[PDB]
């Protein structure tokens, strides 16, 4: 309550008490570097109408290696992910497509485009996850041996390839011999002359398609392990997934290949934690309920703390004493005649009384509290059982 | 069904026997007390979401204030319904009062449960990885009621003992002692039936009362759908909370329903655009839940006010209102506790086995017309008698029970007779 | 029109279970029972008794001796008949008597039409027609243009349902009062003031 | 419709609320009017 004066009563408070300290970054154990060669530092790329595809697996991929001695990149655009977070993720599957175009056509390799390089040669789905890379290769690409389809009746579908070379009619189907004015050849060659204007120069385009699912990862990035720290509110960074919580041994079952388990509300509470493959359990850093009983700021400054649905045996486990300040350890795990167990919960900071009175500050389950002195002539909080008459 | 009867200008029907009937009424009183932690439900354990939610004002203070007000109002409802006495009267060990046997509505000392058998029956026939483990992980908690079941049972036992030993006099001052048959005679006298009927048929009435109470217990055992009005109150609550949890599985047009997935792949320019949809959707769900709870609490407040009025007017007195404390002329009522509600057992009087006679609105004597002070005049074929409406008990004609007003010229329906 | 638009947009009015003839039969049964037997059937088996006897008892209920009816029966009958005729004439002449029910009709209908009108708003989108958005834009901007309309329409429907619930609570209270008054004034004689 | 399927169970809640109101109206009419299980015949004469 955003104030400096509080009236007497019981209030329910937020946590503001415990915060994580440690980080655990368990990641798989693989050391093979991904073959960025023969993809970037290759010798031949196919035509756009007959484009290649390849699959990369069981490898570690850091992009910093591309910094040393590799040519810069004129176009580097990502759609489903941000470039600043590609070094902290693991992907279930990755595919690489690669082809060659002319410069003015580089703009066409993107979702929702029109033109000859998007309806008759190569189309991307609307919901594309992955990145597009494009760079100039004028010096190495020459000659007249790069083709793109110019004539077609319909339009292609996403991730589909056409490799046919059949004559194209202009009023219908079928044309056997070529010569008749109404018959054309459906392919055309990209003239790549040494002295040609910019925009008519060759470019190499590589498309990376990602897929993140509940499956074993294969193309993880560079991180380092930190070993497990149980029974302490911590920061955990298992493969891809991030969050905070307490990790504990668990005995659940996973359907063989499976990474994590959730509930009806989509809350992760189990991790396969590779290199041991032993299923753990995740719990929130604090849960349940804590309430504060006070007699008024202008009257005194001594307060009592009620933990609901907690039995006075695992309070040091429910409340992390080893991670709170010294002013909170006078509560929790200690007993100077202050721990008390009611049906509503555990009360810390007050002493029990046998005589019955009316109710001033209702605690619950027939238990009330009030402010008064005792035989030692000190102000304190007295808890008792409500009197019905 | 049709029961076509035309008319009759000179006939009166008077009943000549009666039955003691016990009816059951069920009334909800309170509902579950629920608390919500905004930060945990909307954001969970992410600091970025908390910082963004700090910019939305004081919506959560309003939500928590509304919920806390409802929670306090529930305890206030229970206290206003049940705590209508200042002192607790001890349960008399001898539970037979002049025949009438309270064996079934007062707690038996030999049973450690310290409750009534009918109360035990009612508490048995109301029934509610895990589900409560998902509510707690997301900030939804249920708070225990202030008054325990034992204190409510004590209140009920004190009320029953007081009305058994001291009548209804303990609702208007200090309790005054009176035997139970005298109280029953007073209650009979309340509804226009002379108190001689109870004394002359004391054994029959006592046996009818005991048999009626036993049959009510049996009918409670047999029919399962009698208490549904209370059961729905539980269900409509639980089905709400669970629904809220399922709403965390929606994405509201974003890329995912998991905040960590959004924060592990996207840069802030699109991260905020994705986050705001989730935050707005969750705020909308929480607000809808709170509004529905407020409306339901208003309805239960109306029900609690009705129950308090019924306890004040039927348990602490005899009411003349028609069809308020039961079907029939009211004799008394008894309260019993039940999960989130009260059950009233109404003991009432039902006429039966009627008979039909000839009537006349007045009698002439010496030219002066005598009219009934309180009764009605009937003919048994030979003699003219005066009889009360609710029971057949004729009395011979005399100047005491009839009054004279005017002559017998404009009088219609008068008959010639002597005194 | 104004009803084809309601049916073309998913809004339906359902008929009540009890027909008008059934309610008229219930009312006629109540009147006949209270005219030939008194208020006896409200406490148990119906016992027949002439109307003058019942209404003399009803004098006896208000601390006035029943002889007043005995000496002034014809005048009472004529006064009752003329009161009934005057009530009928006042119903014929005065047009503002039934307004309390009239609102219940009108203020209901005004809600539904309002909802229909809300389909013409765009809530900050390019247009209020989904087909225009779907036939001119691509999903990257189509999603942003459609979510606004979806949110606005969902909010409108939620607001309508909330006021419906509040109105239902109010009419429930009124119906409970009517049921109590039918139990007490029609099936018996009340001592409560006004 | 495919995009609206992602909005949870709002339509179900709205339908349940409206159905509850609909049943409550019939309960109101039944409570106000249906109080006797016998329907007495209208007497021939209407002059008592
Ligand atoms: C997968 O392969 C199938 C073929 O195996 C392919 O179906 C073909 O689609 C095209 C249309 O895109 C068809 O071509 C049309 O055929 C009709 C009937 O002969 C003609 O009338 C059409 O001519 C009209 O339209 C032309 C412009 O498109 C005009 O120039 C012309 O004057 C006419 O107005 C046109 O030729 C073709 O017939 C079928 N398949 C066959 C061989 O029958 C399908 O499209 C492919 N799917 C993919 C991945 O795109
Ligand atoms: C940086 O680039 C230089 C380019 O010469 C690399 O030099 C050689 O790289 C090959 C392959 O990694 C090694 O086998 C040689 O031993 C390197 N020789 C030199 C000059 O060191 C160099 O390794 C690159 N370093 C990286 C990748 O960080
Ligand atoms: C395609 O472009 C050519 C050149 O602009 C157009 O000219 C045709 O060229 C072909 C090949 O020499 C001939 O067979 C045609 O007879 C030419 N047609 C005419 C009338 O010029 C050709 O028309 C264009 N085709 C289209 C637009 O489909
Ligand atoms: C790589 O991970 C695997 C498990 O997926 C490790 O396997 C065991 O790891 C424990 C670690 O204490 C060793 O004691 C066992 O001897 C390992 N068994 C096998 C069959 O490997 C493996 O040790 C890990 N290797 C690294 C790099 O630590
Ligand atoms: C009214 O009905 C009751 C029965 O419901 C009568 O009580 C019975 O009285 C007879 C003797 O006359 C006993 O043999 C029966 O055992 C009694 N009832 C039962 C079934 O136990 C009562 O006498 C009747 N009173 C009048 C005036 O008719
Ligand atoms: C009162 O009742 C009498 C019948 O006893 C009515 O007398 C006739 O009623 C009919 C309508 O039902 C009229 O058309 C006749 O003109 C009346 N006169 C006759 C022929 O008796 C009388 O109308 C009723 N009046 C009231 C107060 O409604
Ligand atoms: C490929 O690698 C070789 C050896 O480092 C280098 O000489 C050549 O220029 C590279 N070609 C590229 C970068 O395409
Ligand atoms: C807490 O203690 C009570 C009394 O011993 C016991 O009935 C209950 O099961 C305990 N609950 C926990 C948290 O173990
Ligand atoms: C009863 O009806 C008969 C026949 O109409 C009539 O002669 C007699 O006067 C009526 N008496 C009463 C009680 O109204
Ligand atoms: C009350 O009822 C119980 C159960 O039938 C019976 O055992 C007890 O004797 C009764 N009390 C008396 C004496 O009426
Ligand atoms: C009473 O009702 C019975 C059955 O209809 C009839 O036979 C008898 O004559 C009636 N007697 C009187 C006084 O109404
Ligand atoms: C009343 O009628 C009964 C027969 O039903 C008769 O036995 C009795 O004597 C009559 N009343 C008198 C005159 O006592």
């Amino acid at each position: 309550t955003k104030s400096f004066s509080v009236e007497k009563g019981i209030y329910q408070t937020s946590n503001f008490r415990v915060s994580p300290s440690t980080e655990v970054v368990r990641f798989p154990n693989i050391t093979n570097l991904c073959p960025f060669g023969q993809v970037f530092n290759a010798s031949t790329f196919p035509s756009v109408y007959a484009w290649g595809r390849m699959r990369i697996s069981d490898c570690v991929a850091d992009y910093s290696v591309l910094y040393n001695s590799t040519s810069s990149f004129s176009t580097f655009k990502c759609y489903g992910v941000s470039p600043t977070k590609l070094n902290d993720l693991c992907f279930s599957s990755v595919y690489a497509d690669y082809f060659v175009v002319k410069g003015d056509d580089v703009r066409q390799i993107a979702p929702a485009q029109t033109g000859v390089i998007a309806d008759y040669n190569y189309k991307l789905p609307d919901d594309f996850t992955g990145c597009v890379l494009a760079w100039n290769t004028k010096s190495i690409d020459k000659g007249q041996g790069f083709y793109y389809r110019l004539f077609r009746h319909g339009k292609i579908k996403p991730y589909e390839r056409d490799t046919s070379n059949v004559p194209y009619n202009a009023q219908g189907g079928t044309c056997t011999d070529t010569s008749q004015l109404n018959c054309y050849q459906p392919l055309k060659s990209y003239d790549f002359t040494d002295t040609v204007g910019v925009g008519y120069q060759p470019y190499r385009v590589v498309v990376l398609s990602f897929e993140l699912l509940n499956a074993p990862a294969t193309v993880c990035g560079p991180k380092q392990s930190t070993e497990l720290v149980k029974n302490k509110c911590v920061n955990f960074n298992f493969n891809g997934l991030t969050g905070t919580g307490v990790l504990t041994e668990s005995t659940k079952r996973f359907q063989s290949f499976q990474q994590f388990g959730r509930d009806i509300s989509d809350f992760t509470d189990s991790v396969r934690d590779p290199k041991t493959l032993e299923i753990l359990d995740i719990s929130p850093c604090s849960y349940g309920g804590v309430s504060v009983i006070t007699p008024g700021t202008n009257a005194s400054n001594v307060v009592a703390v009620l933990y609901q649905d907690v039995n006075c045996t695992d309070v040091p486990t429910m409340l992390h004493t080893e991670q709170v300040a010294h002013d909170w350890r006078v509560y929790a795990v200690n007993t100077d005649g202050n721990m008390f167990q009611t049906q509503a919960g555990c009360l810390v900071g007050a002493t029990y009384e046998n005589t019955s009175y009316e109710c001033d500050i209702p605690i619950g389950a027939g238990v009330c509290a009030k402010f008064g002195s005792t035989k030692t002539r000190q102000q304190s909080i007295l808890a008792y059982t409500m009197s019905i008459g | 069904e049709d029961q076509s009867v035309a008319y009759s200008n000179n006939s009166i029907a008077i009943p000549t026997n009666f039955s003691i009937s016990v009816t059951t009424e069920v009334l909800p009183v309170s509902m579950t007390k629920t608390s919500v932690d905004c930060n945990m439900y909307i954001c969970g354990d992410s600091t970025e979401c908390s910082n963004l939610l700090l910019q939305y004002g004081s919506f959560c203070t309003q939500l928590n204030r509304a919920l806390s007000g409802i929670a306090v109002e529930q305890d206030r409802n229970t206290r206003d319904v049940f705590a209508q006495t200042k002192t607790i009267y001890k349960t008399p060990n001898i539970k037979d009062f002049g025949g009438f046997n309270f064996s079934q509505i007062l707690p038996d000392p030999g049973k450690p449960s310290q409750r009534s058998p009918i109360e035990d029956l009612l508490y048995n026939k109301v029934t509610l990885r895990d589900l409560i483990c998902a509510q707690k992980f997301n900030g939804l908690t249920v708070l225990p009621p202030l008054l325990t079941d034992d204190m409510i049972a004590a209140y009920t036992a004190a009320l029953i003992s007081g009305t058994a030993t001291a009548g209804y006099t303990f609702g208007a001052g200090p309790a005054l002692q009176i035997p139970f048959p005298m109280q029953m005679a007073y209650r009979f006298n309340g509804i226009g039936v002379t108190q001689n009927v109870l004394y002359e048929n004391q054994k029959q009435i006592a046996n009818q009362f005991n048999k009626a109470i036993s049959q009510i217990q049996d009918s409670l055992t047999t029919t399962p759908t009698a208490l549904g009005k209370l059961q729905d109150v539980i269900n409509q609550n639980a089905a709400a909370l669970n629904t809220l949890v399922k709403q965390l599985s929606s994405n509201f047009g974003a890329i995912s329903s998991v905040l960590n997935d959004i924060l592990s792949r996207l840069d802030p320019p699109e991260a905020e655009v994705q986050i705001d949809r989730l935050i707005t959707g969750r705020l909308q769900s929480l607000q809808t839940y709170v509004t529905q709870q407020l409306i339901r609490a208003a309805e239960i407040r109306a029900s609690a006010n009705l129950a308090a009025t019924k306890m004040s007017e039927c348990v602490l007195g005899q009411s003349k209102r028609v069809d308020f404390c039961g079907k029939g002329y009211h004799l008394m009522s008894f309260p019993q506790a039940a999960p989130h509600g009260v059950v009233f057992l109404h003991v009432t009087y039902v006429p039966s086995e009627q008979k039909n006679f000839t009537t006349a609105p007045a009698i002439c004597h010496n030219g002066k017309a005598y009219f009934p002070k309180e009764g009605v005049f009937v003919m048994n074929g030979t003699h003219w008698f005066i009889t009360q409406r609710n029971f057949y008990s004729p009395q011979v004609i005399t100047t005491d029970n009839t009054f004279e007003s005017g002559t017998c010229d404009v009088v219609i329906g008068i008959v010639n007779n002597t005194v």
